[PDB]
Parts: C-alpha cells; structure tokens; sequence
C-alpha cells in the first residue's frame, strides 16, 4: 500500500 | 518506504 502525499 | 511524496 503505497501512499503519495502531495507536498505543496 | 511506502510513504511517497509528490512536489
């Protein structure tokens, strides 16, 4: 489970 | 690891 937390 | 990030 990959989780792609957006920065900005 | 899991934990991506995206600019």
């Amino acid at each position: 489970s990959k989780t792609f937390i957006q920065v900005x | 690891k899991n934990v991506l990030y995206r600019r």
